[PDB]
RNA sequence: AUCAUGACAGGUUAAUCUUUGAAUGCAAAUUGCGCUAAACUCGAUCGAGAAGCAUGGGUGUGACAGUACUACA
RNA sequence: CCAUGAAGCGAAAAAUAGUUUACUGGUCACUCGUACCGAUAACCGCAUCAGGUCUUCUAGGUAAGUAGCCUAUGGCCAUUG
RNA sequence: UAUUACAGAUCCUAAUUGAAGUAGCGAUUAUCCAGGCUUGUAUCCUGGGGGCUGAUGAGGAGUAGGGUUUCUGGACAACUUAAACAGAUCCAGAGUUAGUCGAUCCUAAUCUCAAUAAUGGGAGAAAGGGAGUACAGUUGAUAUUCUGUAACUGACAACAGUUCGCGGCAACGCAUACUAUUUUUCUCCGCCAAUCUUAUACCGUUGGUAGGGAUCUCUUUCCUACAUGACAGUACUAAUACCC
RNA sequence: UAAGUCAGAUGGAAUGCUGCGCGAUUCAGAGUAAAAGCCUCGUAUGACCAACCGCAAGCUUACGAUGGACCGGGGAGAGUC
RNA sequence: GUAGUCUGCCAUACGCAGGAAGACCCGCUGAACUGAAGCAUCUCAUUAAGCGGAGGAAAAGAAACUAACUAGGAUUCCCUU
C-alpha cells in the first residue's frame, strides 16, 4: 500500500531504486487492465500508485540535493542548479560594503567628524 | 576543444523520464484489433507521440520478451500514436494479450 | 488535407475532441444551469478560421 | 462582375499561424501583423491602447509573476 | 484518517518543470539538418540517451598573422 | 524567330600525375502526410445560393466531327401533393 | 442635495400589431403498381413496369480549400420551402499502417544575414529536378501502405571462392581498383507541321464453346466471356539512325 | 475576551408584538427559516508566551584626528568660452 | 635566424547585455482639427501620435548666483509676486 515520506529518508539510495521500479511496474499492469475491466476501486488505486511513485521521486531528489550541495559548498563559483533563487534586481545590484566603503581622505576625517551624540540641560 | 571550471548542470535526473514503460502506455480495445489479434498475430498500441519503430521494437521486447518482426505507425485524429506490431510465427498474439488482459 | 503539416493536424485534432455536448455532472455538482460549452460548433455553418 | 462571381477563385491563405503569436502571419512578407514576429520586441502602438491589454499581462497565466506580487503582500501589511 | 505512524480544496518554501517564446547549435507554413575531451546512465572495447554548443562586449589565458618599430647576429 | 527557348544537387566517363591487386556471392532501412468531398448539398459567395473556381481516365451509332441527336457500362426519379 | 418630471428628435434599446392564413412554396428527367418495416411513407428499403443522365455525364479519381463531412449502431425537439421511421442533422462509439507514392534533399524567379585576412552561408517548388514495386486477396470504414507471392534500390559489416589483361584489320567486344586536379557528357529543355510504328480502346473479315435473353410467324440469331503485372532472359527474323 | 437559544400568544420559521431580567474599554458590521446589545462569528481592550536579538562601516587616548593664527608656496578643465 | 615591443585577427575560461511593463520620469522628433467669426505670421503647442532610455521614484543640485540693502547664500516643491 502507500507509504510516508518520513521513514523513506531512512533508506538506501539503491534500496529506493529497486522499490521504484516494482512500484512503477503495477502502476503500468493497472494502465493495461482499465481497458477491460474499468470500474470503481481500481481508479482509486491507480491514482494512489501515481501519487507514490512521486514520493519516491521527490525524497530521492532531495536526498541527492543536500549530500551533493554540501560537496560544492564553502567553495568559489558553485553550479547554477544549487544557486539560490533571488531577482535578477538583487544579484546585479553590488553588495552594500562597496557602495558604502569610505575614501582615505573621508575615513581619516572621520575619525574625528563622526555623527555623536549630544543633549541640553534643563 | 572545451573545458569548463566547473559542472553548470550539476544535478543528473533520478531515473531515465523516458522509459520503456512511459513509450508503451497500454492496449487499444477495439473491434479492429480484436480481429489483427486473432487473424495476422499482430498487437496494437498507445504509443507516445515522439517515439520511433526503433525505440518501439526494442521497448516491446524488454517488457513482454518477444522480438517483433515489424512496427507500423499511425497517428490518429486524436493526436496519439497507434503501433501496429506483428509478432512472429511461434508465438500467438491471443496468449499475450491474456496475460495483459 | 490531404497533405496537411504536423501542426497543422494538432490544430484539427483538438478542434474535434472539444467540439461535444457539456457533461451532465457539472449541473448535479455546481447547481447553475445553462451553460453551453463555447467551442461547439459545425463544421458547414462556422469556419475555424486556421 | 464584383461581387458574387469573383468571390469563387478565393483558395489561397494570405495569413498563417504565428509562431509568438499564435493567433495573421503574413506568408509573403513573413511577419506577424498582430505582434510584428520576428522582430525581437513585440508590437504595441499607444493608438491602440485598448488593444493592447487584450494582449498584456494579466491575459495569461502569469506564472513565475504572481507568485512576486504575493511576497510583496506580506512584506507590506 | 482519528487523544495522530495527522484527514485535505487550506497557506508558504523547495523540488519536478512538456512544445514554444528575448529564444540562443543552423533553420522553419518542415516535428527538417547538425556537433562533442572526460564524467553521467542504461546498453553486451564500441553504440545510444542525458547534458552541452548562439551573437555582442569586458578582464584574464593561449595561438596565429606583418618587408610595423628595435637590438644582437 | 530583330523571339534562339532554366539552374543546381547528383551520377558516370576521359586525360595527366601518384598510390595500387581486384571481382562476384548476411543485416538494417529513421522522421512526418495517408479517412472523405473536390461543387452534383461537403470550397468561396451570411445559406443544402440556377453564380464562381485548376486538372485527370474518356464507349457505340449518325456525321467532317471532343458539334447536336439516340443508346449499353456506371449513376439516378435531385423536384410538396 | 441632484445623472430630478417626455408623445415627437427619419431619436436609442427591448418586445408587438395590422397587412395575412394573404403574397408565395422557385430551378433540376417523370413518375406508376404491388410488397417489407411501422401508430404513421408517393418520400425509407425490396421487386416489377415507364423514364432521365447519354463519356468536358449529378460516372470513377485528384491539387487548392474544408476538417471528420468518412464508417456502423441508435434517435426525430429543430433543420433539410409539405411529409419523414430517411439524411452531409442530433447522440454514442470506431477509423487514416509505406526503405519503393509524396514530404524530407537540390536549386529557379526572389528574399535575407555575414565577411572584405573575405570570393560565401541560409531560406525559397506536396505541378520543375529527384535512387528504388508490382500483381492477387482481405475490412463495416485503410491500402502501390496490411497479408501472400514475386521483384528492386541504398548504406554498413565481415567472409568464401575466383583473379593478378586479353580478342577484332576496323566499327567495337569481354572479368577489373583508389585519391586529386582539370576537361566533357548524361540530368537537359521553345512552338508548329508531316510520315512510320508498339501499347490501349474501338470497328472489322474467318470460324468456335460456354452460359443467359428472345419466339403467333421469321432469325444456324442476339448479348456477355475468350485474359497475364512489375521484373529477368537470348533467338533469328527486319527496320531505320550512325559508324567501320 | 461580556450578557436571555427568558415567559405568553400568532406562525412553516420569532430576531417582531406584550411583560420581566442582565452586559457594556464591546449598540462597527455580518450570519441565523422574519426586524437581534445578550443564538454564532466578531467588535473592544489590555494581558499573555514563543520567535528572534545581526549585517556592513567606523571605534578605542596619542605628536591620533580636526580646526584657528603666522611664515613660505603650486595650480585650478580649448575646437572650449 | 631569435627577443623584446607595437598593431590586427582568431579560439577559450568566468560573470554581464538583450525581452516584458511604461501612469509618473529623462533625451529627441513633431502634426493638424481648432481660434483669429476669411487667411498666410500668430494660436491650438515647444501638445497628440512616432523613435530612443531609466527608477521606486526620476531629473535637478553645492554659485563665472541674486542684488544695490539695516543685505541674502546648493537643488526641488507649495502659497504669493
Amino acid at each position: 500500500g502507500h507509504l510516508k515520506g518520513k521513514e523513506l529518508i531512512k533508506k538506501t539510495r539503491q534500496e529506493l531504486l529497486d522499490e521504484l521500479a516494482g512500484l512503477e511496474k503495477k502502476l503500468f499492469e493497472l494502465k493495461g487492465q482499465k481497458a477491460a475491466s474499468a470500474a470503481a476501486t481500481k481508479l482509486t488505486e491507480i491514482k494512489n500508485t501515481r501519487r507514490d511513485v512521486a514520493r519516491v521521486k521527490s525524497i530521492l531528489m532531495v536526498s541527492q540535493r543536500k549530500a551533493l550541495q554540501e560537496k560544492y559548498a564553502k567553495a568559489k563559483l558553485v553550479p547554477i542548479d544549487l544557486r539560490k533563487h533571488q531577482e535578477k534586481s538583487l544579484r546585479n545590484k553590488l553588495a552594500p560594503k562597496y557602495a558604502n566603503k569610505l575614501t582615505a581622505q573621508e575615513s581619516r576625517r572621520h575619525k574625528c567628524l563622526f555623527e555623536r551624540k549630544f543633549a541640553l540641560k534643563a | 576543444p572545451r573545458r569548463p571550471a566547473f559542472e553548470h548542470k550539476a544535478v543528473k535526473p533520478v531515473s531515465l523520464k523516458h522509459n520503456d514503460y512511459k513509450i508503451i502506455r497500454g492496449p487499444v480495445t477495439s473491434d479492429k484489433s480484436t480481429v489483427k489479434i486473432e487473424n495476422e498475430n499482430t498487437m496494437t498500441f498507445w504509443v507516445d507521440i515522439k517515439a520511433t519503430k526503433t525505440e518501439i521494437a526494442a521497448a516491446f521486447n524488454r517488457l513482454y520478451k518477444v522480438k517483433p518482426v515489424k512496427v507500423c505507425t499511425v497517428i490518429t485524429s486524436k493526436f496519439v500514436k497507434k503501433a501496429y506490431i506483428r509478432l512472429p510465427a511461434n508465438v500467438e498474439a491471443m496468449n499475450i494479450a491474456t496475460e495483459i488482459g | 488535407a490531404a497533405h496537411k503539416t504536423l501542426r497543422t493536424k494538432r490544430i484539427l485534432c483538438k478542434a474535434m475532441k472539444v467540439n461535444r455536448p457539456m457533461p451532465q455532472f457539472i449541473r448535479q455538482m455546481t447547481g447553475v444551469r445553462h451553460i453551453r460549452n463555447p467551442l461547439t460548433r459545425h463544421w458547414r455553418r462556422r469556419k475555424m478560421n486556421i | 462582375g464584383a461581387g458574387t462571381p469573383s468571390f469563387g477563385p478565393r483558395h489561397n491563405k494570405t495569413h498563417t499561424i504565428c509562431r509568438r503569436c499564435g493567433n495573421c502571419f503574413h506568408i509573403q512578407k513573413s511577419k506577424c501583423a498582430k505582434c510584428g514576429y520576428p522582430d525581437a520586441t513585440m508590437r504595441h502602438y499607444d493608438w491602440e491602447k485598448k488593444a493592447h491589454r487584450k494582449r498584456a499581462q494579466g491575459s495569461g497565466e502569469m506564472r513565475h509573476l504572481k507568485v512576486t506580487f504575493a511576497k510583496l503582500q506580506r512584506a507590506y501589511a
